[PDB]
RNA sequence: UUGAGAAGCUCAGACGAGUAGGCAGGCGUGGAGGUUUGUGACGAAGCCUUGGGCGUGAGCCUGGGUCGAACAGCCUCUAGU
RNA sequence: CUGCCGAAGUUUCCGGAUAGCAGAAACUCAGAUCAGUUUUAUGAGUAUGUAAAAUGAGAGUUUCUAGUGGGCCAUUUUUGGUAAGCAGAACUGGCGAUGCGGGAUGAACCGAACGUGAGGUUAAGGUGCCGGAAUGUACGCUC
RNA sequence: GUACGUGAAAUUGCUGAAAGGGAAGCAUUGGAAAUCAGUCUUACCUGGGUGAGAUCAGUAGUCUCUCGAGACUAUGCACUCUAACCUGGGUAGGUCAGCAUCAGUUUUCGGGGGCGGAAAAAGAAUAAGGGAAGGUGGCUGUUUAUAGCCCUUGUUGUAAUACGUCCACUGGGGACUGAGGACUGCGGCUUCGUGCCAAGGAUGCUGACAUAAUGGUUUUCAAUGGCCCGUCUAACACGGACCAAGGAGUCUAGCAUCUAUGCGAGUGUUUGGGUGAUGAAAACCCAUCCGCGAAGGUGGGAACGCCCUUGUGGCGUGCACCAUCGA
């Protein structure tokens, strides 16, 4: 596990090192760059379940929202960014770092075996469910979570819908409309960040 | 915890043997129920559970070895004999100890 | 399947030098 | 293990302090126009399966000890492996003086007899 | 079994238990030095600096 | 390791408003068979109580006073419950 | 007495039906069998319907059986309209069955849907007193 | 005490204690007064000595059962055991307070360092050049002089800080919780036997207390909330002076569903008859009628064999139920 880890952990670096060269090249040449895209978005639910239209209603279901305040972590697309819009003033979503995505499924994250909500605190608990995608840990279930592989569906079926609390500190000033006007909702990019800061 | 640390000047506590005193020194000195002789419901008596002379000698002992030592420093003597109270136009947090 | 979205590339400027507008 | 109660003021049924026809055991109200159906906020509460108590801390009296009604003096002799878990409590009607010999042997077994001294003024 | 749910960013018994890399990890390695140079073009500053 | 009333014991998750309505488990009252080597003139039932106890609840157990001949728990049957 | 499940309040024909919603058993299938959903493709004159990708979730069949064809509003088209309202057709929701924080008290407004409690954190809305919280910070307004 | 067994509620008078500024009523959290309960009374456990005997006797008898298992009566009380007394040492559960090392949740102060941007921009110091002013010294006008300012570049730079992050980096401070109950497991330290550990849910060190510290329960006070109940169809209206006892889906026949039981191509005794000495209208037995009823292949498919690609899959027999073609 150790063997996957070392390899894991000196690959993020890997590429964040080069997003440091790739754009120290280009900055000092005269060149531009667009990034390596969000492929993983991470949405967290900001309306409860009153009021709400029933096209919304099945969509939130179907990214197992349930529940005020629950993040999940979901690959993201085009057909999934056109699905977002609908649901835009209900959900909130944006690029998970690296720490996120540890302090998510460390603290608050919990599988699904016999459709029970049983945690991640053993790798026995991973390697039953995920061992036949050489999924062997957290660390390997972080790999294929945060650097979206293959088995990213099959990975993000296990993990149960993040429940987090209020965030420490509150919210905005008025929640519900969109973030770029104050507020918080729809894209948050990099913000979503800090924001999941404050709710673990 | 009931003890507030000040930063008043210190002495030398080097020629006390604070080793002497241990977690039963302090003990208390176990009522274990001797016997009374059931009698003595009605015949009462009291050992006035005075200090045994072992207290009373090496108080005047460890006290004679740094009693000295605040001679030294000017103003400790009457520094301990005094008290501490705090007074209206006075507050903790910001006053420094 | 579903067509993926677009990974990162350069894009040089020598030929097109980026103009600067008003709103 | 220390024994709780998660209410200690009993119900009472609705408007059984003001009206003596109406009794103050519980009653669940029946009609959809009342303020307590509806659960309005002010008015009093009700017995519902939130407020049950801990399965194992459960029939015990506040000691931790359950209690066991004695009516004479081959009931109390089941209580002999059971000293430490029930209190032997004596029947109301038993006369004073069969109860006068409960107390007597269930006090060889070690057992509490809650209420012992009815009847019984002691020389 | 787990009848606790244990942090394993605030337990450091329990981290030990699910990842066995907390033995080495050097989170801050020092990859420069006082000779870090300077990389920002001229066309790039123009453009900067531009109105 | 004894926790076999297998109608018991035990481990883990999710869930908890509720109308018409549907389902289930129980509480209490009068009589009937069985049972408690059942309680009772040293005080049964009842009644009252600024006493204590249990149950989520319907209810039950009890101390004190009053009182004076009968009465209850358990398993079934029954209803002018 | 307590617990569990829990609607419709509109049709479709002819007060009776069928369907629907809620239910009970039997018996199907772990599959592409589905999905008040989004993609891509075909067409069609940004919208229209059709098929096989994403995303979630176990789906399906009949049998026998209660309640229910009231409405109050809010949503946008909308033609007829005029001193001025308005009158009517369709869509969507709430409420009917729903308590709770604000909105000074109010069902149609803003948040939020409920076992019993402890500790934390928030929504709406607020922080001069009644009233729990800044007579806070910043910049411009007003007699 | 014939206003007579027990003597409830409404309701009335007196006494005691409270409360009451043009509303009480109740719910929640607590103060004051009154009062109540809690086993805490004591018990526990550990040696020697003295005496007692019995389940003891290198012991004799009886009876009931089944060699010995109990009940005994002797006699000793040796060896064993328990046990009264005298002599000594150590030793709660009950409640309430602390404080410590922890675990969970959480909140609030920091400390250190990496990594990023114009490899932050500044800025400072120091060399060039340029420019001027809101023009300084000088003389309203001018160009660093007896103030200086701005712009460009070099250099101190291989700069600091800030901002955005990241540490499986670290010091503390407060708050609530302690569920579970031998060991099972994942782990880390070890120190090579192990064992230990913050590692599958709290233990330890003390202190107050029984003419008692907490805990209740009543009356009332304070703070905050609290539109009168049922029938209706927002308010209403309609019912409500109060208390007690009575008082409303019950019995029977028929039909249908579901379930239970008995028998099963059968099933049903009770119109009757026989019988029943101990409620003999019960139970039990039963003749002759009578009522209700009265074996085709092909695909799946429950299950079960043999498999050998372990399984997978193959291979055979295929119930109910459903399709398919036979009649």
């Amino acid at each position: 596990i150790a063997k996957r880890a070392e390899a894991y952990e000196a690959e993020y670096r890997a590429a964040e090192r080069e997003q440091i060269e790739l754009a120290r090249k280009a900055r000092a040449e005269g060149n531009y760059f667009v990034p390596h895209e969000p492929k993983l978005i991470f949405v967290v639910r900001i309306r409860g379940i009153n009021n709400i239209p029933p096209k919304a209603r099945k969509i939130m279901q179907l990214l197992r929202l349930l529940q005020i305040n629950n993040g999940i972590f979901v690959k993201f697309n085009k057909a999934i960014k056109e699905m977002l819009q609908v649901v835009e003033p209900y959900v909130t979503y944006g690029i998970p770092n690296h720490k996120t995505v540890r302090e998510l499924i460390y603290k608050r994250g919990f599988g699904k075996v016999n459709k029970q909500r049983i945690p991640l605190s053993d790798n026995a608990i991973i390697e039953a469910a995920l061992g036949k995608y050489s999924i062997l840990s957290v660390e390997d279930l972080i790999h294929e979570i945060y650097t979206v592989g293959p088995n990213f569906k099959q990975a993000a079926n296990f993990l149960w819908p993040f429940k987090l609390s209020s965030p420490l500190g509150g919210w905005r000033e008025r929640k519900f409309k969109h973030f770029i006007e104050g507020g918080d909702a729809g894209k948050r990019d990099e913000h979503i960040n800090g924001l999941v800061q404050k709710m673990l | 915890r009931y003890v507030i640390a000040t930063s008043a000047p210190k002495i030398d506590v080097s020629g006390v043997s604070v080793e002497k005193f241990t977690k039963a020194y302090f003990a208390k000195q176990k009522r274990s129920g001797p016997v009374k002789k059931d009698e003595a419901f009605f015949a009462e008596n009291a050992p006035k559970n005075a200090l045994p002379a072992e207290r009373i000698a090496d108080q005047k002992a460890v006290d004679a070895k740094l009693l000295p030592a605040i001679k030294a420093i000017p103003n400790m003597k009457e520094y301990l004999a005094a008290s501490f109270a705090l007074s209206n136009g006075d507050r903790p947090h910001l006053m420094k100890f | 399947q579903p067509a993926p979205p677009a990974k990162a590339h350069f894009v040089s400027t020598e030929n097109n030098e980026p103009v600067t507008l008003h709103p | 293990v220390n024994i709780i109660k998660k209410r200690t003021k009993p119900f009472k049924r609705h408007q059984s302090d003001r009206f003596k026809r109406v009794g103050e055991s519980w009653r669940k109200p029946r009609g959809i126009d009342s303020c307590v159906r509806r659960r309005f906020r002010g008015t009093i509460s009700m017995p519902k399966i939130g407020y049950g108590n801990n399965k194992k801390t459960r029939y015990c009296m506040p000691n931790g000890l359950k209690a066991f009604l004695v009516r004479n003096v081959s009931d109390v002799e089941l209580l002999l492996m059971h000293n430490k878990t029930y209190a032997a409590e004596i029947a109301g009607n038993v006369s004073a003086r069969k109860r006068v010999e409960i107390v007597e042997k269930a006090r060889a077994l070690g057992v509490k007899v809650t209420n012992a001294g009815a009847k019984v003024r002691s020389q | 079994a787990h009848v606790q749910k244990k942090n394993p960013l605030k337990n450091k018994a329990v981290l030990s238990r699910l990842n066995p890399y907390a033995k080495a990890y050097k989170a801050n390695v020092k990859i420069n030095s006082e000779k870090t140079p300077k990389a920002a073009g001229e066309k790039f500053l123009s453009v900067l600096h531009e109105n």
